[PDB]
């Protein structure tokens, strides 16, 4: 009989990084979430995929819907008048794919939608009516999304806009870290519950869509989405909770804003600007403004890094480099 | 009553 060892049988505990994805609704949060799992994780199995079947379905309605809707707001015209017809149907079949079921007639109805000069006219506008960045990814995949057979491809689930009712937490292993992170979002919650979430945090990554620069104001907001950002990272910046904590910057949708600073003027959001639109140089704009929010410079340093969260390489790097980071303040 | 965390941190 040979007594057996300890149960940790010479392993020491990991230790353990709590990391909050901090930013304003559609930053690229969930996304980042999902790209862990991606990276660090198993993946998503086909179990897993088949699930988001609906959801890509209703991503893709709810697009189109939008788009339509904002034609009607904008006095944008169909290119051909038979889209009206179509346009119906849209809305009598908007329900249609909820058991993931995208019918031959609902189908054909999107394509000719999409396909529609005035319809296009209108997504160019996109910034008018503020419309999600992954509306073009799954319209202009229509026909491979369609089939019966279809199950989502990993970029497919990257892409899908889920709501977010209670904890969104991942956790994985790297460099012989345990990571905890936790998706926190606008939702109202109680203060005890946000003392014992902010309390013992490793790292924050604070989430930015540079692409949002240029986007309209909904009635009653105080200010365009980049100055509510920047008002929530100056909170998170310059309180006590995170003296300790890495801060760490993602300009996200860089690959958004690179399109975007041609045809669009970054002064739309920063009336001051005097700079040039290129993408370097309105990018070191917003990046120090952002930067000079941090009001204790000397004693604190922000981590600024350039994204595209849908791009699993680039996150991969992006996170390394953060994780180091953390590290060598640990 | 219930706060988002904004807020929760600027009242301090
Ligand atoms: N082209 C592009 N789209 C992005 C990027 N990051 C996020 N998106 C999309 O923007 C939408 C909102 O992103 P999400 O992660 O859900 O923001 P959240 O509300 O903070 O969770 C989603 O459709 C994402 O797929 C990016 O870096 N580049």
């Amino acid at each position: 009989l040979v007594p057996r060892g300890s149960h940790m049988d010479g392993e020491k505990a990991a230790k353990e990084v709590k990391l909050l994805l901090l930013g304003a609704g559609e930053s690229g949060k969930s996304t980042i979430v999902k790209q862990m799992k991606i990276i660090h994780e198993d993946g998503y199995s086909e179990d897993e995929c088949k699930q988001y079947k609906v959801v890509v379905y209703s991503n893709t309605i709810q697009s189109i819907i939008a788009i339509i809707r904002a034609m009607g707001r904008l006095k944008i015209d169909f290119g051909e008048a038979a889209r009206a017809d179509d346009a119906r149907q849209l809305f009598v079949l908007a329900g249609s794919a909820e058991e993931g079921v995208m019918t031959s007639e609902l189908a054909g109805v999107i394509k000719r939608l999409w396909r529609d000069g005035g319809v296009q006219a209108c997504f160019s506008r996109s910034r008018e009516y503020q419309l999600n960045d992954s509306a073009s990814y799954y319209l202009n995949d229509l026909d491979r999304i369609s089939q019966t057979n279809y199950i989502p491809t990993q970029q497919d689930v990257l892409r899908t806009r889920v709501k977010t009712t209670g904890i969104v937490e991942t956790h994985f292993t790297f460099k012989e870290l345990y990571f905890k992170m936790f998706d926190v979002g606008g939702q109202r919650s109680e203060r005890k519950k946000w003392i014992h979430c902010f309390e013992g945090v490793t790292a924050i990554i604070f989430c930015v869509a540079l692409s949002d620069y240029d986007l309209v104001l909904a009635e009653d907001e105080e200010m365009n989405r980049m100055h509510e950002s920047m008002k929530l990272f100056d909170s998170i910046c310059n309180n006590k909770w995170f003296t300790d904590t890495s801060i760490i910057l993602f300009l996200n949708k860089k690959d958004l804003f690179e399109e975007k600073i041609k045809r669009s003027p970054l002064t739309i959001c920063y009336p001051e600007y005097t700079g040039s639109n290129t993408y370097e140089e309105a990018a070191a704009y917003i990046q120090c403004q952002f930067e000079d929010l941090n009001r204790r410079k000397d004693t604190k340093e922000v981590y600024t890094h350039f994204t595209c969260a849908t791009d699993t390489k680039n996150v991969q790097f992006v996170f390394d480099a953060v994780t180091d980071v953390i590290i060598k303040n640990n | 009553s219930r706060v988002t965390w904004y807020d929760f941190l600027m009242e301090d």
